[PDB]
RNA sequence: AUUCAUAAUAACUUUUCGAAUCGCAUGGCCUUGUGCUGGCGAUGGUUCAUUCAAAUUUCUGCCCUAUCAACUUUCGAUGGUAGGAUAGUGGCCUACCAUGGUUUCAACGGGUAACGGGGAAUAAGGGUUCGAUUCCGGAGAGGGAGCCUGAGAAACGGCUACC
RNA sequence: GAAACUGCGAAUGGCUCAUUAAAUCAGUUAUCGUUUAUUUGAUAGUUCCUUUACUACAUGGUAUAACUGUGGUAAUUCUAGA
């Protein structure tokens, strides 16, 4: 009530975040930005919990005071930075270069990443319209315009952005048999192809989507996320790949790797 | 019955504690702003003019300017008015304040003298009080001393020296609005800058237009042929 | 001698604070969590750092003894320790001193004693010492 | 799905914005003048997107009670047209016009030792009882009402009046 | 680097459960019916009342706090004259 929020209560974080449930009544709420509050990871949740390269919040925001984190190009200072999907996280201490990408349980998983893939980013289009004086643009997912586009990208579609500057360097269409990747819903982190969509016009768009290993599942198109077609995805997939093994068999798998 | 007499030429005050009431029924009856001879008030005032400037009561309510009262009222006071100080940004407070009436009531007079006597005080007219700083501003010092339109401001600051007990330093305030080729830089980037995107815009909006020909001389080939 | 045999386990290099990161574990058979300055001289040895730029926490002694585990950090150089360590810390090995600053409440006090002043206050002071005598 | 985005024409305005701001390094050039071009930033600023939201809003769902069966409609009740007002839709308000609207499938009224929910206790199964209270949503700051500033308040560790 | 102007925040948090029985609320919709500071991304060569009446741009102006001095009230985070 009354105006805008400024406290993320601990228990009402994001499931993904995988902060602990005790120690601290509160959570960082993430500041606005390219993001959505529940779809993206705080640089201080990366760097403290997932990378464990700081023990608090006084070392993120020491790390961040010099220049040492930067987000898609840029260093972003910000304590509570709404880091998500897609993101390209460089460290130019230890040569590491992150992009944030969901496991298949649907959490964000470190991936570690070259510095020539992580030069570039892919921007899924939400919207393609005119602008004053009849400039086309194109809005990604993580709030980028674009002016000039061409003219064949249209909504759902993926580009490449160049992350050096604000261009696109190729896209690709929101076709059947091409691999997606899906960023919502309870199947989030699985990577499959489209089997096909169905309309239904006047709402909710559905996408059938099968994986590796024949399985096939339904989700909303608003969680569809284009990554290349058959083979050959255009960013490196994290360990997994999205097949989504069931408990059994990731008992199986786990019991074989350490057992020796 | 204290009078806060004040000398804005040369800027000095004195309190007045003057008795014997028909001295004082001169100033009764008279509105903030407005003279009142000093040849009732005082014996050595000859030729003094006072100009009733302002002043407070007993309790401590001070008059107000404007209100044709010679009583106290409560008034809804806003920000940028007297008697009254802001203690939050928009916040409005009711005050009483004592009317521009001059009166019984009063404990004591704030007046201006406009026109100097045939005589001299003990330390108004005789003392004059320095002033606390001179210009800051580059044409402010400029019209505090006529130089000229194109002139360094440099070496004319007016300047105090501040002695530590063994060390003596001088120290002049920083120039403001001063003509420096920083200024003159960042001036001219700006002007760069809206050049430069003005082109990079004129390029993209050339570079889409031939990729739009294209495309048309495209469409118009397969649609016309099939 | 005693075989305190100090251990330090899952090491990370953090050049982001210029700093090793690690966990200590002390095997100290007949013997009671040793110290944490000894401890921080073993492992300004063994790391070839400095002592001053050692950084140890933790060290909960295991039940029934014996063990006690606990958390490390050599800096790579003391230069760079004295500035991202924390303050407490700096006081405990003595590399800095604890201000003894006046106790919470009366800070508390003091600012909103000192927020009813309009300014300086040096002419409320003067005007109060000269109504009350004169 | 649009009178949408956007563009064009004719004008309009107590003409909105269109950098008179700050830091570091202070380079390069030839008409060597304290002349011309020049980096990395910070703060401002129009509009559009995005984020945080907010407000409004669709369906379905709430305890007991008929010793509550009719209620609403002067003084908006239901609807139409036009306006006003609002950030905007809307009887939200006004003018005119129509006579509607809800209800035994429980309206309206009364009671609540009622904030709602996620949940809690117990239980074979079905059930019964509780949920002021660690999370989410709402309301309030003795009781009302009104209002300034602000993007956001009818704010109360803001104000104004009354009790 | 005090103080005081300026900016931002003080509308979050925290407490309580008195109101409140299609009201709140839960799930689910919608804004093609709106506002949106901040963040992020994009973005302004046109600044002449009627140009054949542009006005310093090597940069317009005053008007004030803090500060100096003179006070009033018994008393307030009260303030008045210069
Ligand atoms: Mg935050
Ligand atoms: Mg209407
Ligand atoms: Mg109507
Ligand atoms: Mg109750
Ligand atoms: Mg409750
Ligand atoms: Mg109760
Ligand atoms: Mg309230
Ligand atoms: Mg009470
Ligand atoms: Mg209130
Ligand atoms: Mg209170
Ligand atoms: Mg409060
Ligand atoms: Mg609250
Ligand atoms: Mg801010």
């Amino acid at each position: 009530a009354r105006g805008p929020k400024k406290h993320l209560k601990r228990l009402a974080a994001p499931h993904h975040w995988l902060l602990d449930k005790l120690s601290g009544c509160y959570a960082p709420r993430p500041s606005a930005g390219p993001h959505k509050l529940r779809e993206s990871l705080p640089l201080i949740v990366f760097l403290r919990n997932r990378l464990k390269y700081a023990l608090n919040g006084r070392e993120v925001k020491a790390i961040l005071m010099q220049r040492h984190v930067k987000v898609d190009g840029k260093v972003r200072t910000d304590t509570t930075y709404p880091a998500g999907f897609m993101d390209v996280i460089t460290l130019d201490a230890t040569n590491e270069n992150f992009r944030l990408v969901y496991d298949v349980k649907g959490r964000f998983a470190v991936h570690r990443i070259t510095d020539e893939e992580a030069s570039y980013k892919l921007g899924k289009v939400k919207k393609v319209q005119l602008g004053k004086k009849g400039v086309p643009y194109v809005v990604t997912h993580d709030g980028r315009t674009i002016r000039y586009p061409d003219p064949n990208i249209k909504v759902n579609d993926t580009v490449k952005i160049d992350l050096a500057s604000g261009k696109i360097t190729d896209f690709i269409k929101f076709d059947a048999g091409k691999l997606v990747y899906v960023t919502g819903g309870r199947n989030l982190g699985r990577i499959g192809t489209i089997v096909h969509k169905e309309r239904h016009d006047g709402g909710f768009d559905l996408v059938h989507i099968k994986d590796s290993l024949d399985n096939t599942f339904v989700t909303r198109l608003n969680n569809v996320f284009v990554i290349g077609e058959q083979g050959k995805p255009y960013i490196s997939l994290p360990k997994g790949k999205g097949i989504k093994l069931s408990i059994a068999e990731e008992r199986d798998r786990r019991r074989a790797q350490q057992g020796l | 019955m204290k009078l806060n007499i004040s000398y804005p030429v040369n800027g000095s005050q004195k309190t007045f504690e003057i008795d014997d009431e028909h001295r004082i029924r001169v100033f009764f009856d008279k509105r903030i702003g407005q003279e009142v001879d000093g040849e009732a008030v005082g014996d050595e005032f000859k030729g003094y003019v006072f100009k009733i400037s302002g002043g407070n009561d007993k309790q401590g309510f001070p008059m107000k300017q404007g209100v044709l009262l010679p009583t106290r009222i409560k008034l809804l006071l806003t920000k940028n008015v007297s008697c009254y100080r802001p203690r939050r940004d928009g916040e409005r407070k009711r005050k009483s304040v004592r009317g521009a009436i001059v009166g019984p009531d009063l404990a004591v007079l704030a007046l201006v003298i406009v026109k100097k006597g045939e005589q001299e005080l003990e330390g108004l007219t005789d003392t004059t009080v320095p002033k606390r700083l001179g210009p800051k501003r580059a044409n402010n010092i400029r019209k505090f001393f006529g130089l000229s339109k194109e002139d360094d401001v440099r070496d004319f600051v007016i300047r105090r020296e501040v002695t530590k007990g063994e060390k003596t330093y001088t120290k002049a305030p920083k120039i403001q609005r001063l003509v420096t080729p920083q200024r003159l830089q960042r001036k001219r980037h700006q002007r760069a800058l809206k050049v430069r995107n003005a082109q990079a815009q004129r390029e993209a909006a050339a570079e889409y237009a031939q990729l739009l020909a294209k495309r048309l001389s495209e469409r118009k080939a397969e649609k016309a042929e099939i | 001698s005693d075989a305190v045999t100090i251990r330090t386990r899952k090491v990370i290099s953090n050049p982001l604070l210029a700093r090793k990161q690690f966990v200590v574990d002390v095997l100290h058979p007949n013997r009671a969590n040793v110290s944490k300055d000894e401890l921080r001289e073993k492992l300004a040895e063994v790391y070839k750092a400095e002592k001053d730029a050692v950084s140890v926490f933790g060290f909960r002694t295991q039940f029934g003894g014996g063990k006690s585990v606990g958390f490390g950090l050599v800096y790579n150089s003391v230069a760079e320790a004295k500035k991202f360590e924390p303050t407490y810390r700096l006081v405990r090995y003595g590399l800095a001193e604890k201000v003894e600053k006046a106790s919470r409440q009366q800070r508390k006090q003091k600012k909103n004693r000192d927020k009813k002043i309009f300014g300086t206050g040096k002419r409320l002071a003067k005007k109060v010492a000269r109504r009350n005598a004169d």
